[PDB]
């Protein structure tokens, strides 16, 4: 009876609706961000759409950006995450209007965390069902990656995975330190981890179900999606390895 | 803004064979006081769009901030280079802003030039845009180039060349006499320098310290500012 | 000083009906005080394939009003599944103009068209939305010059010997003579004129150069 | 502008000129200054043509809704009250209307004068516009309740003629409508008052008439 | 329930709140209205505690405006607030039109308000039925009966309230179109006394003409009650 | 009780509109027939008492001069809808100086219905079925609207208690080419078959909008007497 | 321009006004009926000033008092009526003023016959006699001279005849036609006096 | 000039175990036409609290109605008479609540403060509630200068009821005889802790 | 699941929103619609619902803009609301600016409108699925859903018995890119016919593409195409 409203604590001091949101997110499509020596690399594996064959090639992209220098991705429902990303862009716009400089990453993360958290307080609002990764990289400060949970918790990482099969992806990513590995070498490792972890993914759908993006030295520390010419030899080498 | 206090003087924009050439002296006057003499009055909107102003500096800076966030929001939603807003889109947006503020009796005391390149079929600068970091010029048809004027009352139009402020009398006479299609960079520079020379001699709010900006196939290039030769 | 929000950008729009056609000729000069912004700024906007609107006054108000009327006509077409004739568009324009009765559009308008019965129609409008049908009209800076000319040619009230048999070609040439006289005597009228002819086959545009001084 | 209306033995006569001007310039001579509010009520225009036209059309809309709801023809009194309240609500915003609403209802023939200032005056004889005093003088000189329809129409035509002759704001064509128990008739749809001067005042046409 | 929908559709398609309002009407005192050529008679049951309750205070026959009057059956306080709203609308019409409110307009407005209260969030339906007697714009007299649902209809003779059906079938077999005044009050009194106890203190009867609404003095009611006692034996 | 007004069923149907569709089944039977000469709407008036003023209850109404309508279900809700339709049709006439299309009037009526959904104020569905007949620039036509918000153009249609038998008879006997007089005969014969009465004057209500004046005409005793004498 | 006159004795109150409807320089009517507003229950509001403001305020007060009397099923007292009228006039004074001058007359059993003078600024007081308009300047002293407490109604009407004759003789607007309300002996009577 | 429309003046004076308030009775119109000669500007709030309102007559009536409303609510809520100082502070707050659209009134408050000891209490106001308490006398109205002169010359400390009546009446009448737009009768109230004497003076009618 | 399907803001223990799922379930009862495209064109076809013998077919496809149309499946009133919203957005973009609205921006705005009704307990999801066909620099087919998601397709179909149409599209997808317009119309009509005969009355059919505004195919041309299919 206590699990029918986000605004009610259960006798053991838990909000069951947020836990059910966590269960919803853990079944959704995988997303990961990884700090590297020269950049951050973001990768979204949309394994759920392996059934739908008529979807346009690479149309579905869960990787978005703010200010052309902050990557923002998610695992969860598309509409809620679009709402959060619109809030992030609004916060960046308001900050630049007030102060004439771009929003710091930690301030944006805190504000979006509060925005997510506010919907877990009242009996009439649906809490957002999405975990949100927000990340950036700079020449001086290196990489900063944050993950905002559906409960409003925000935590900083060197690398993070959310969504389906995140345990296996985390286990494979943890095998080696990536802060002394470049992003171009890291793409092959990400493809190998996807082939070993997600059972729906295979050689014939890696090219059209996976979104890639990064912020590194080669992109002048600004947002970009990986071109096909860089992706194709990497996934070919991963398939040959596997 | 009840009226102007810190004012920028004329701006002159023309089409030439490789794109748009837009010029303005770097002076902002506090009435008869030439208080500021190294001010920027030509703003980059995007890689194929620039904005220039004559009149009050505060209103122009407010408009520049508006167009900056409009460009950033455009970039956030972009997936291909054709999704980038054109100079005529920004001209329509600025005209609407001026029109609504005119209806509120709260005008921006400015005359605005919005200039640039309408077509994406000349370069791939918008495929990978860089906001925080900067071969021969391609010949561009004048139909693919855009220069547009807006005033305080929202009267908006476009032409092959546009002038604001005192340039509407001094520079524009020489432009209407001597302008021709498909001018080279040298000819456009010479014509603009002649116009700015006449303005320097006859406009008391004018300076001989010029800023030139070129919108070409290789994007927006801010030339090093110079004193008028001779 | 308070900022005055109205400016007259000048130029003429002349309209003349036939039995089954209507001519609307507008000059293209755009001016401020004694200076010229540009020599080509069309004053006539297409609304439907048998209806156009020309206006004279403040160019920003004219452009916004024409775009607004076009937007509402497209909305009408999508919602009610038929193109409105000139009388429907005329009442719509009257309501739109009166909706800003206390801060009017700074524009005098002529709505020209061919109705469902293949009859040429002109409606003339002041700023606040008072309007009426006419067989000939003129608005803009040179209207006081041209309205007597149109009165003398069309109605011939003060002529015992009346030649009231007109065709489309003579009407076009007479409208050209009228806009030429307006260019001669009105400083704000000149450069070029766009002449729209609406008849059974639809709308046809033609150009005539005028004096540029 | 000159409008007039008067009640008589066979109903109501309404009459108007057709001039519209912008200061000194005559913008039109074909203006329709009598509006069919409904099948039995006519309304005149004097002053602001925009306000008169718009609010008389609005009154027609309200009357149509009232008649459709109640299955009944509205009275002239109620229409005049609605118009006067609507015009009074915009007091101080510069509306300029002088309107004579005349018609037939279940309480007989009725006539009301209403202007922008909330005025609402019941009577049997009214005139509005810049030439109103001249039409008043002619009508009051010659008005009788037992005039026949032809006599009443001729009197209205003569009053409008003299108003247009004296007043620079009035001219063009005279229209004379007749409201009866079963609608209204346009007795004089439009008659150029150029002819009326050389009928009444200068029939000989051998010299300029000296006022 | 600031804006919660209180009236909603049941699985069979009924609006149960309106039915419960009708049940509240069925508990109320009986009222009867009868039409004639140029007048109407309205009679209402009244129950008061003898020797303790002031009989003047409870008015179930009410003058709405210059020329219209109202009887009701159901919750008294709901009747009071709706009657005051109707009086306000009567004077609003007479302000906006400069002619008194016709009876058909008033009945339509009362029906509209009742329907609105069946169809707005956060408001209960009015638990009353009403009989509105009055004059049309053409001076024809009419009686309009309205229900809690907002349905209305005009009637030659009608009854509302408790045991209204028996009074209805009586009036069907005894209404005789145009009638003199005395027989009209007599018909109203016997019709309401079919269901109501036969005493003069248990009824209030009034007559509506063009000029005013006049309440019949108790002596006439006593005499007619004695006559009704006589005819029943 | 427990489900809000906006609750979806497991089949993807709103509970309240499904329940409101039971209300339209109740009421008096009406028929509409559209032919090239015009549209006719006929209706039965189940008069409960002899003391009721017969003309006071109206089953056929005029939304406009060129639009007639027959209502079924909850009559107060129906009168609310028709009043809104009258106001918006007069608003269209004022704004555009022409008679509104029948489809546009039907569409705005069905937009007022389902206003309780609050997608962008009424609290519940209306529980009303309307047959809206009229004559516009595209000739005569007849539309049917219901609490779900769906509009459906019909050559011939029925509403009310005897909707099933009325539509069966109309399906059997309707032809696209029949004349106005045959359409009146068909309407009154269908009403005769579905009624439990002898079909006299002041027992049915008839209205029509023709393509000669495009004006709503409410019939009188002579017209029903004529058509009844013409009936076989 | 609208001359209003009022005179109160122990057994009556009398109000009077010119019957002219003015529009710029022309008399629309010589039998105007937009000044007197008779209220149910022995009450009268005689209004001056602009015709539109007169109509709006007079009908507003009339419809409010009638609503009161039908809602409560009693006749409002004359004092309550007068102070309600003053309160409503003063409420609009600082928001869209009604430029109307008022004489408020009535009869009560509680307070007998009553007259209240009230101007466009809502400055009100009970008076035995009062006047409004420019013509007030030419009639008030006559009301001061010939008034006494025990006047009969006919003597009061003779005083009003003196006032009307002086308004004809001396006032710039030669006002000839007058209407009169006579409240006395529980009846309200209308009279029309020419010259 | 708004105060010249009706004219009017109010005065108050203190004695030993007694206080007095007084006012003229004119209601004028357009500064020169007398329209009433019984328009009393003194109002009883309670037995120990009186207020004299001079200025525009509509604002006098409106403010008196507001003050009566507030005082009656206070007294029925507390079941006791309002203190004169509490009333004076309340009048200040009411006048200041309309600071930018003030009631064109210049009140005085005259009464007894209760301590049973009955201390005289007098205070004068401006239109926005700026109040000055005095031990001797208070004046407001268009005749303020003449009243100030008369009271300065003639005021005698700690007079009995009769002497207070004569002094305040002579002050008011002499001040009114030099003012065009005030006069036409004079009301004088003399309060003592057991009773009130209301008198109407045989005043000029010019 | 009866506990958790009562209000639209409640997640089930499996992390499911049952009311949004029921709004999606409303879409499968609509009549079938199909949309395919080539390099140049998008062809939309649909089965018009006919509820009785004397009825006329329910309209299935609607024009949004000169190069934008839609088809709907589900509750038609919700579809009407979304249609009016889309038409107003298109005309507002054509009013403020002088260009056609970006199709991706329009679809995102519609999806935001979908999602905003899923957040509050006083609102319900739109119980309708839209397929949006347009030509904005290329043929494009989008789909919207009650949960505020949207997708882009090379070929799309949904409604009652749309599984057979989906199977036909799965088989024949590789042909559509190089198909001409006539072959594309034939393929779309065959895919629709797999869901079932078709008739000029009961078959909505429209085309949009390069140099080709949105146009319903006329009854005579539709008769020719239906004859060719049979
Ligand atoms: O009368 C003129 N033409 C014919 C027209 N008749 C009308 C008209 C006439 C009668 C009625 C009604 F009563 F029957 F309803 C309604 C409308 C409007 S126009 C011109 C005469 C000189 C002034 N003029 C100009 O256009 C001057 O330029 C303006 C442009 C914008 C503002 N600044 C100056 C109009």
């Amino acid at each position: 009876g206590y699990d029918l409203s986000v605004s009610t604590f259960s006798p053991d001091g838990r909000l069951y609706q947020v836990e059910y949101i966590y269960k919803s997110i853990n079944n959704n499509n995988t997303a990961l961000c990884l700090e590297c020596k020269d950049g951050i690399i973001c990768c979204c594996i949309n394994s759920n759409m392996d059934k739908n064959k008529m979807i346009k090639k690479n149309s579905y992209n869960r990787i978005y950006h703010v200010n052309n220098n902050i990557i923002i991705t998610y695992s969860g429902f598309d509409g809620d995450a679009r709402n959060i990303i619109d809030r992030a862009r609004s916060e960046a716009n308001t900050y630049y209007y007030n102060f004439h400089t771009n929003i710091p990453l930690h301030i944006l993360v805190n504000r979006i965390s509060l925005y997510i958290h506010a919907y877990t307080l009242y009996w009439h609002m649906r809490p957002f069902a999405a975990s949100i990764i927000i990340s950036s990289f700079n020449e001086k400060d290196k990489g900063d990656i944050y993950c905002i949970e559906p409960n409003g918790a925000c935590y900083k990482y060197s690398g993070i995975v959310i969504g389906k099969n995140k345990e296996m992806f985390k286990t494979e990513i943890e095998k080696k330190d990536y802060k002394d590995i470049n992003v171009r070498d890291a793409i092959e490792d990400i493809y190998k981890f996807i082939l070993t972890s997600d059972d729906h993914m295979n050689k014939n759908n890696l090219q059209n179900l996976v979104n890639f993006s990064w912020i590194c030295k080669e992109s002048s520390y600004e947002f970009q999606n990986i071109h096909e010419e860089i992706l194709t030899p990497a996934l070919n080498k991963a398939v040959e390895y596997i | 803004t009840l009226g102007p206090v810190v004012t920028g003087t004329s701006v002159i924009a023309i089409k030439y064979k490789h794109g748009i050439m837009i010029a303005a002296d770097r002076k902002a006057s506090y009435g008869s006081y030439a208080k500021f003499q190294n001010v920027e009055r030509i703003f980059k909107i995007n890689n194929k769009t620039v904005m220039g102003f004559s009149g009050e500096l505060a209103d122009a800076q407010y408009l520049h901030e508006l167009l900056t966030r409009k460009n950033i929001n455009n970039l956030s939603e972009k997936k291909r280079k054709e999704d980038m807003y054109t100079p005529q889109h920004y001209h329509s947006y600025v005209s609407r802003v001026f029109y609504v503020r005119k209806n509120r009796i709260d005008p921006l005391f400015n005359n605005i030039i919005i200039a640039g390149i309408n077509s994406q079929k000349y370069d791939n600068n918008d495929d990978n845009v860089l906001l925080y970091t900067n071969e021969e010029y391609k010949e561009i048809h004048k139909d693919d180039l855009y220069i547009g004027f807006v005033d305080m009352h929202g009267t908006n139009f476009c032409d092959d060349y546009i002038t604001t402020g005192y340039a509407r009398y001094f520079a524009l006479t020489l432009l209407r006499d001597h302008y021709k299609d498909n001018m080279t960079e040298e000819e456009a520079r010479i014509l603009i320098n002649e116009c700015l020379r006449i303005l320097y001699f006859r406009d008391a709010t004018s300076s001989n310290f010029i800023q030139i900006v070129k919108v070409t196939s290789k994007g927006v290039e801010y030339e090093e500012p110079y004193i008028l030769p001779c | 000083k308070r900022w005055y929000p109205y400016i007259d950008n000048g130029g003429t729009v002349i309209g003349l009906t036939g039995k089954d056609y209507v001519i609307l000729a507008a000059d293209t000069r755009l001016s401020l005080s004694y200076s010229i912004y540009t020599r080509f700024c069309p004053k006539i906007s297409k609304l439907t394939d048998k209806c156009i609107i020309g206006s004279s006054g403040m160019q920003s108000d004219i452009k916004t009003l024409h775009s607004l009327l076009q937007k509402k006509i497209q909305l009408f077409v999508l919602e009610h599944s038929h193109y409105p004739d000139i009388h429907v568009i005329a009442r719509l324009l009257c309501v739109i103009l009166y909706s800003r009765r206390f801060f009017p559009y700074y524009a005098f308008n002529i709505l020209a068209g061919v109705d469902e019965n293949n009859k040429g129609v002109l409606y003339n409008y002041d700023s606040v939305g008072s309007y009426c049908e006419a067989t000939h009209s003129c608005v803009g800076s040179g209207s006081q010059l041209i309205l007597p000319i149109l009165d003398n040619r069309v109605e011939q009230k003060n002529q015992l010997i009346k030649n009231t048999n007109f065709n489309l070609g003579d009407d076009i040439n007479f409208v050209k003579d009228a806009i030429t006289s307006a260019t001669e005597r009105d400083i704000y009228t000149g450069d070029k004129t766009l002449i729209y002819v609406i008849d059974k086959m639809g709308i046809n545009v033609n150009t005539l150069d005028l004096k540029q001084d | 502008t000159t409008t007039l209306a008067f009640k008589f033995k066979d109903g109501i006569i309404v009459a108007v000129d057709s001039r519209a001007s912008m200061g000194s310039f005559i913008s039109s001579q074909n203006v329709e200054k009598i509006i069919e509010i409904n099948k039995n009520i006519l309304g005149t225009m004097a002053g602001g043509a925009a306000d008169c036209l718009y609010w008389e059309k609005y009154l027609g809309k309200i009357i149509k809704i009232y008649e459709l709801r109640n299955n009944e023809k509205i009275s002239v009194r109620a229409a005049s009250t609605i118009l006067s309240n609507i015009l009074y609500q915009y007091k101080g915003y510069g509306l300029c209307c002088g309107i004579i609403l005349s018609g037939y209802d279940h309480t007989g023939f009725n006539m009301f004068y209403v202007d922008d200032s909330g005025k609402k005056v019941e009577g049997n004889l009214f005139s509005c516009g810049s030439g109103s005093t001249y039409a008043y003088s002619i009508l009051d000189s010659a008005y009788d309740y037992n005039l026949n329809l032809d006599q009443a129409v001729e009197l209205a035509r003569n009053a409008i003629y003299h108003a247009t002759f004296r007043d620079g704001g009035s001219g063009g064509k005279v229209r004379v409508f007749h409201i009866h128990k079963n609608g209204y008739d346009k007795i004089i749809e439009g008659e150029d008052v150029f002819d009326l001067h050389y009928h009444y005042t200068n029939p000989e046409q051998k010299d300029q008439y000296v006022m | 329930s600031y804006d919660r929908a209180i009236t909603v559709f049941s699985p069979d398609g009924h609006l149960l709140q309106v039915e419960h309002a009708l049940e509240a009407v069925k508990k109320g005192g009986c009222a009867v209205a009868i039409k004639s050529s140029n007048f109407a008679v309205l009679a209402v049951e009244k129950k008061n505690i003898p020797k303790l309750q002031n009989p003047k205070t409870t008015e179930k026959l009410i003058k709405l405006d210059e020329h219209n009057c109202l009887a009701f059956a159901g919750l008294n306080a709901d009747a009071r607030v709706l009657v005051n709203k109707t009086r306000l609308e009567c004077q609003r019409y007479y302000l906006n039109m400069d002619e008194p409110a016709p009876v058909d307009y008033i009945a339509k407005y009362v029906a509209k308000v009742q329907q609105k209260f069946t169809h707005r969030g956060g408001v209960r339906p009015f638990g009353i039925a009403t009989l509105i007697a009055g004059f049309k714009n053409n001076k024809e007299i009419c009686i309009y009966q309205t229900e809690p649902s907002g349905i209305y209809a005009a009637w030659k003779a009608q009854a509302i309230g408790k045991n209204a059906k028996i009074v209805q079938e009586f009036l069907e077999k005894n209404y005789q179109e145009n009638m003199e005044q005395k027989d009209c009050i007599f018909l109203a009194l016997k019709a309401i006394f079919e269901v109501v106890e036969l005493s003069s203190k248990n009824v209030e009867v009034a007559l509506l003409t063009e000029k005013d609404l006049t309440f019949i003095e108790e002596q006439e009611i006593n005499s007619m009650v004695e006559l009704i006692d006589q005819e029943r034996t | 009780y427990d489900r809000g007004v906006n609750t979806f069923s497991p089949e993807g149907r709103l509970f309240q509109v499904e329940y409101a569709l039971g209300a339209i089944k109740l009421g008096s039977t009406a028929v509409g027939i559209c032919v090239n000469d015009g549209v006719i709407l006929a209706s039965e008036r189940r008069i409960s008492s002899t003391l009721i003023e017969k003309d006071s209850v109206e089953k056929l109404l005029s939304i406009d001069d060129h639009i007639g309508c027959a209502m079924s279900g909850l009559m107060a809700d129906a009168r609310t809808l028709i009043d809104y339709a009258r106001v918006e049709c007069n608003h269209y006439k004022f704004i555009y100086n022409e008679n509104i299309n029948i489809k546009s009037c039907v569409e705005l009526i069905s937009e007022l219905a389902l206003d309780f959904s609050n997608l962008s104020i009424m609290s519940r569905p209306f529980g009303v079925a309307l047959l809206i007949g009229g004559v516009d620039k595209n000739g005569p036509c007849l539309w049917y609207t219901e609490p779900s918000g769906t509009n459906t153009r019909f050559s011939a249609a029925s509403i009310g208690s005897a909707q099933e038998g009325a539509e069966l008879l109309l399906q059997e006997n309707y032809k696209k080419d029949m004349t106005f007089e045959q359409a009146e005969i068909l309407a009154l014969t269908v009403l005769r078959q579905v009624m439990e009465d002898k079909l006299s004057t002041s027992n049915v209500e008839i209205c029509a909008i023709k393509k000669s004046d495009q004006t709503f005409y409410k019939y009188n005793t002579d017209d029903i007497s004529r058509i009844i004498d013409v009936l076989p | 321009m609208d001359t209003l006159i009022g005179l109160r004795g122990n057994n009556f109150v009398v109000l009077a006004a010119d019957t002219y409807s003015i529009n710029s320089i022309i008399k629309l009517k010589n039998d105007d009926n937009t000044k007197f507003y008779d209220i149910h229950g022995n009450k009268c509001l005689l209004l001056g000033g602009s015709i539109g403001d007169r109509l709006q305020f007079g009908e507003f007060i009339r419809k409010n008092v009638h609503l009161y009397q039908y809602q409560n099923n009693t006749d409002m007292f004359v004092k309550s009526f007068a102070f309600f009228t003053r309160k409503n006039l003063a409420y609009y004074l600082r928001r869209n003023p009604f430029e109307v001058n008022c004489l408020i007359a009535g009869y009560d059993k509680k307070d007998g016959y009553q007259l209240y003078w009230c101007d466009y600024l809502s400055n009100m007081d009970s008076v035995n006699k009062g006047a409004h308009g420019y013509g007030a300047y030419l009639v008030s002293a006559i009301l001061d001279k010939y008034y006494h407490e025990n006047l009969t109604v006919d003597e009061a009407l003779d005083i009003f005849k003196l006032c009307f004759e002086e308004l004809k003789k001396r006032f710039l607007l030669t006002q000839i036609n007058y209407e009169l309300r006579i409240m006395y002996d529980n009846k309200v009577e209308t009279q029309y006096v020419t010259v | 000039s708004i105060y010249n429309y009706n004219g009017g003046c109010v005065l108050g004076m203190s004695g030993s175990n007694c206080v007095a308030i007084a006012c003229d009775l004119r209601l004028g119109a357009n500064t020169f036409t007398t329209v009433s000669t019984k328009f009393s500007k003194i109002f009883k709030m309670n037995n120990n609290v009186y207020v004299g309102l001079s200025g525009l007559a509509t604002d006098i009536q409106t403010l008196y109605e507001i003050l009566r409303y507030r005082v009656n609510l206070y007294e029925v809520r507390q079941d006791a008479e309002m203190d004169v100082e509490c009333f004076a502070n309340m009048l200040s707050s009411i006048l200041y609540s309309n600071r930018f659209s003030p009631y064109f009134v210049n009140p005085i408050v005259v009464g007894f403060k209760l301590k049973v000891n009955y201390e005289p209490y007098l205070t004068a106001y401006d239109l926005i509630g700026a109040k000055c308490e005095t031990r001797d006398f208070v004046v407001n109205g268009v005749t303020s200068e003449q009243l100030f002169g008369m009271c300065e010359s003639l005021y005698v400390k700690d007079q009995d009821e009769n002497g207070l009546f004569e002094t305040i009446s002579q002050c008011l009448l002499s001040a009114l005889d030099r003012d065009c737009i005030s006069g036409w009768g004079a009301e004088v109230l003399v309060l003592t802790p057991e009773k009130i004497i209301k008198k109407k003076l045989k005043a000029r009618m010019d | 699941r009866n506990l958790y399907d009562t209000d639209n803001i409640i997640y089930s223990p499996e992390g499911r929103l049952y009311q949004v799922e029921y709004a999606s379930e409303a879409i499968k009862q609509g009549t079938c619609a199909v949309a395919i495209k080539s390099k140049d064109y998008v062809v939309v076809s649909g089965l018009k619902k006919c509820i009785s013998k004397l009825s006329f077919p329910q309209e299935k496809i609607f024009k949004i803009d000169d190069y934008i149309g839609i088809s709907m499946s589900g509750i038609t009133s919700d579809a009407k609301v979304l249609t009016k919203f889309m038409q107003n957005e298109c005309l507002s973009h054509k009013f403020l600016y002088n260009e056609n609205i970006n199709i991706e921006s329009l679809v995102r705005s519609v999806a935001d409108k979908y999602q905003k009704n899923t957040q509050k307990s006083s609102k319900r999801a739109f119980g309708v699925g839209l397929m949006i066909a347009a030509y904005h620099n290329e043929p494009c087919i989008f789909e919207t859903r009650p949960n505020g998601s949207y997708f882009e397709y090379d070929a799309l179909s949904f409604g009652a018995r749309s599984h057979a149409s989906k199977t036909y599209l799965e088989k024949n997808l590789h042909l559509f890119e190089e198909c001409s317009l006539e072959e594309l119309i034939l393929h779309c009509l065959k895919a629709l016919k797999c869901s079932l005969e078709l008739t000029i009355s009961n078959t909505a059919l429209a085309v949009v593409g390069k140099n080709h505004p949105w146009q319903e195919i006329s009854s005579l041309q539709l008769e020719e195409y239906l004859s060719k299919v049979k």
